């Protein structure tokens, strides 16, 4: 199986360039499905206090990695496919009212929420030979819904900034809401464990 | 004598690890040497004597 | 190119570390992040063949590439069978001192390093520093501002 | 038999004895802030002082290079001292290390640790053990820093540990740039253009390759020397807005000083530091490992979990395997003796000779001061065989 | 001579005006020294599962070949190498073997008066040792100081 | 893709791991077959179409 996987990986490595932009950005995954299930640990919220999204993300962050540590556990994976995501919900009526289209929002979010590199002050090619070298750090990334809501799409002729909060509603939600897992009435996420070979 | 020496050295072969390899080198070397020496003592040495 | 080690560790090493986790016969795993680079070292049991170990590491990283944030910079990504032991260190030193460190390094890299890589039983031959020739362009902010 | 048990208890343990390989490696760690030229000066002084000693023949230095992680740090430096041939010199490596420590105790600025090469090159590069303080419930690396500082102090309180040091260091000076997004957009400036100017002027911007001597070499763009230095760079740099108006970077960017770790290490999916200590003279590797484990369990909180690497991991994992192999060999010897002799009882008499050889070996080693180790266990196994051989001669 | 702007006077603005261009190192951070002299030290990592001594001999020979082609005022020195320790240890073990064999000869002659009685087991020794080497070859077990 | 579908712009950091940022129109608008009417685009001449 390892040989089959490695040749398939090598071929798709060469084939990756031909694919559209989005597929390349997400990436192509190669795995072996020969192994069968050993068990399906379903994690449910009995009191329904935590919705499916919270259960799925807690399992992915805290549970799944621990189970991967157990010896003999070849694989561990939940089935929800609903990780966190800073979903931005556009309102077409507001967008029309403020004269901003979805393309402008995409450009603003892409441009502002991005971390790029920086240099270091006082590096060796200097006449001064400063006593110490200090590395510049510049994050330029947004990590809270309030920070995202403050992204500035456009600056009006009057000095008042138009921001995403005016033309959209920002919140943290699942990346996809196509699937749902329920054990009895209570919601749940099914964790499937494949035994390590041998 | 050869049997007692090789029997004590055989279980070393099965154990594997950092210590396992180190001990196994000696086990193999001494075991083969004693085996050949015992064959020599059994066959060649009395004839030469 | 440039970044802080904390972010590199938390975002890159952990998703890769879990992906590697569970590889066959890994005694222990360690990761170290530095400004501009990330190094992840995986160790294996004495009997494990490093070649099959590299194959399995490639398989695991390929399978887990979905949870990978190394996408920002794809110019360099390497998975290499590494050897802790160094057979020897050869110092190439110029008697006349006519050639400075940069010239000596470039000459060594061009001529001797490649041939040594070819020699059998050499896993890797590298020179400390990255002082390869490069067309450094030194901008002058004063003139740069003067000319617009 | 009781005396054998007591002697086994009192004999120190260690996987492999320290060997004199004729090469002394010195790791010089200048304070975090100091730049490369200071390290060049300190390394040159260290070589000049060391080369005076006759036993040391030549020294090869790696300035600006972190030996153990292979990282390129301005402050770090690695120096190897090559000794004379074993026949020529009279002073062993350890004595030269002690003399060098005595010589450079005065140097407050630079921290230098002189270490012998590990007897087994493969397991690790540092001769001393490697211990990792994994934080399972940690949040930030400053907490790790003060916790490992307490642990290192308590480690140096013990005698079984010497030259104990930690790789983690959060005292590096850093500059954090704060972007005034409101003002920047008020200036009609694209974020990415600003960050490209920052990267190009302050850092090296790799644009593309150019051909020279056949091979392709990079083309790099950077500001010229002094303009990067003195924290006043931002005022000189200008970025053009969409209206084609020059905008100084100082308007919407502020540079605030801070301190944060340069190197960040993770082990088995846990943030951790690397504690490396050299066993003190007169005490073995096993004693030092046990001592450092105890100190880690005591000083560090219950959140911290100790993991081993290199020689220490080999020893901790392989403990008891020698005993298991010994008993298995004894039982198989019993079985084969019973088979050949055709009497169950006599193999017991044959075996009863082994304790004498074990007693002799352990007693002589304890008297000579040597420590238990893998070679000792192999010797015990072979003597188990030899004592058995003597027993066969008599019992047959 | 790269052109940045036409300048609307038909006088091109070139990078020479706003910057100085020179060939230099990619990074000037790290430098290597051999004694007082400056040098570029190259480290040779032994390939996993490879013989150290044979590789070193191959390297030394190749480096001599390259030394024949070195530019004027260039020399190579190998300050640190692991092969020297191995060779010294092997030679010492050979001396120990010879000493042990001589001591065994002395004991055997002392106990058995006749010369023939002494040689017969002594000539039994080499066949056993040589057979041990032969089986070592069959089983593919590398010669170590442990084996000696 | 931004209004009716989901557009994966870039990543944002949360709990140490990187999580996606996705833009979609409010679910009420895009459910009908006549969703296209409410959507507008700039004609590259500063006019909404």
């Amino acid at each position: 199986p390892d040989q089959a996987a490695i040749d398939v990986n090598n071929r798709i490595s060469a084939a990756t360039a031909k694919l559209p932009e989005a597929v390349k950005k997400l990436g192509v995954t190669v795995r072996k499905s020969s192994s069968t299930i050993l068990e399906v640990v379903s994690v449910y919220s009995e009191d329904s206090s935590m919705n499916d999204i919270d259960i799925y993300n807690y399992v992915s962050l805290n549970i799944l990695d621990e189970l991967k540590r157990i010896p003999g556990v070849g694989d561990a994976s939940a089935i929800g496919n609903k990780n966190y995501s800073m979903r931005i919900w556009l309102e077409p009526d507001l967008l029309n009212k403020f004269g901003v289209t979805a393309n402008d929002v995409i450009n603003a979010v892409n441009d502002q929420n991005a971390q790029y590199a920086t240099g270091k002050i006082g590096e060796e090619p200097v006449v001064n030979k400063s006593p110490q070298v200090i590395s510049i750090t510049m994050q330029g990334r947004l990590q809270t819904p309030q920070e995202f809501e403050n992204i500035i799409l456009r600056v009006n002729e009057d000095k008042s900034f138009l921001r995403i909060k005016d033309v959209a509603k920002v919140e943290i939600g699942a990346e996809q809401y196509n699937s749902t897992g329920r054990l009895n009435t209570s919601a749940a996420v099914p964790i499937i464990i494949n035994l390590q070979s041998g | 004598i050869v049997l007692v020496l090789c029997a004590v050295f055989i279980p070393v072969s099965f154990i594997s690890g950092f210590v396992g390899e180190i001990q196994r080198q000696f086990a193999l070397t001494l075991a083969i040497s004693v085996a050949i020496s015992g064959f020599v003592a059994l066959t060649l040495t009395p004839s030469l004597s | 190119t440039g970044a802080d080690a904390q972010t590199i560790a938390s975002t890159v090493a952990t998703p890769i570390e879990d992906a590697i986790n569970g590889v066959d016969n890994m005694i222990y795993m360690d990761s170290t992040s530095s400004p501009g680079q990330m190094k992840l070292t995986v160790y294996f049991n004495i009997g494990t063949d490093p070649d099959q170990a590299a194959i399995d590491v490639n398989n695991r990283i390929s399978a887990a590439t979905a949870k990978l944030p190394e996408a920002v910079k794809k110019l360099g990504v390497t998975v290499r069978k590494s050897s802790s032991t160094i057979l020897e260190v050869v110092s190439v030193y110029s008697e006349d001192s006519s050639m400075n460190d940069i010239d000596i390094y470039n000459y060594v890299s061009l001529n001797i390093l490649d041939e040594l890589k070819r020699i059998p039983g050499v896993g890797d031959a590298s020179a400390i520093g990255n002082k390869n020739y490069s067309m450094r362009i030194w901008l002058e902010p004063d003139l740069l501002n003067k000319f617009g | 038999i009781g005396f054998i048990a007591y002697l086994f208890k009192i004999v120190p343990s260690s996987l492999v004895p320290s060997e004199d390989q004729g090469v002394i490696m010195s790791i010089i760690n200048l304070p975090s802030g100091s730049s490369i030229h200071r390290t060049i000066e300190e390394v040159d002084t260290i070589n000049k002082n060391a080369t005076q000693m006759k036993e040391i023949s030549s020294s090869v230095s790696l300035i600006g290079f972190d030996l153990f992680t292979s990282s390129l740090k301005e402050n770090a430096a690695a120096v190897f001292f090559i000794l004379k041939d074993w026949s020529q010199r009279e002073a062993s490596s350890d004595q030269i290390i002690a003399q060098l420590f005595g010589q450079y105790a005065a140097d407050r600025n630079a921290l230098s640790y002189f270490l012998n090469l590990p007897p087994i090159p493969g397991l690790s590069l540092t001769g001393g053990f490697e211990m990792y303080a994994q934080n399972k419930s940690g949040k930030d690396y400053d907490a790790i820093q003060q916790d490992v500082n307490k642990m290192l102090e308590l480690a140096r309180t013990r005698k079984e540990l010497a030259n104990v040091r930690t790789t983690l260091d959060t005292s590096f000076p850093q500059y954090k740039l704060i972007i005034d997004r409101d003002k920047m957009k008020y200036y009609n400036l694209n974020m990415q253009d600003v960050f490209n100017t920052i990267s190009a002027t302050i850092g090296t911007y790799y644009v593309n390759d150019f051909p020279m001597l056949g091979k392709n070499f990079q083309v790099n763009i950077r500001a010229l020397g002094d303009f990067r230095n003195t924290q006043d760079a931002l005022k000189n740099i200008y970025i053009r807005s969409s209206d084609n108006k020059m905008i100084p970077l100082n308007s919407f960017l502020t540079l605030v000083r801070s301190a944060g770790p340069d190197d960040v290490k993770r082990f088995n999916l846990f943030p951790a530091a690397l504690i490396q200590g050299d066993p003190a003279p007169g005490y073995t590797s096993g004693q030092a490992i046990d001592a450092i484990a105890e100190v880690a369990k005591q000083s560090l909180g219950d959140e911290y979990s100790i993991a081993w690497s290199g020689s220490a991991y080999q020893e901790v994992s392989s403990k008891g395997a020698g005993a298991y192999a010994f008993v298995l060999g004894m039982i198989f010897v019993f079985l084969i003796l019973a088979a050949q002799y055709e009497r169950w009882l006599m193999p017991l008499a044959v075996i009863t000779a082994v304790p004498f050889a074990v007693f002799g070996s352990i007693l002589l080693v304890a008297l000579r001061g040597f420590d238990n180790d893998i070679y000792f266990q192999t010797g015990l196994l072979l003597l188990i065989g030899l004592s058995a051989k003597n027993a066969i001669l008599i019992i047959e | 001579n790269i052109i940045l702007r036409v300048n609307e006077d038909k006088s091109f603005l070139r990078i020479k005006d706003v910057a100085k261009v020179e060939i230099g190192a990619e990074q000037y951070n790290s430098t290597g020294r051999l004694n007082t002299s400056a040098a570029v030290p190259i480290i040779i990592n032994l390939q996993s599962g490879a013989n150290a001594v044979n590789t070193a001999k191959l390297i030394n020979e190749k480096m001599q070949e390259l030394s024949k082609n070195f530019p004027q005022g260039l020399k190579y020195q190998i300050p640190y190498d692991t092969t020297i320790f191995v060779k010294a240890s092997i030679k010492e073990v050979i001396k120990t073997f010879v000493e042990a064999l001589a001591l065994v000869l002395v004991v055997m002659y002392l106990f058995l008066k006749n010369f023939k009685s002494t040689i017969i087991p002594m000539i039994a020794v080499p066949v056993s040792l040589l057979g041990t080497f032969a089986v070592l070859y069959v089983l593919g077990f590398s010669i170590n100081l442990l084996t000696l």
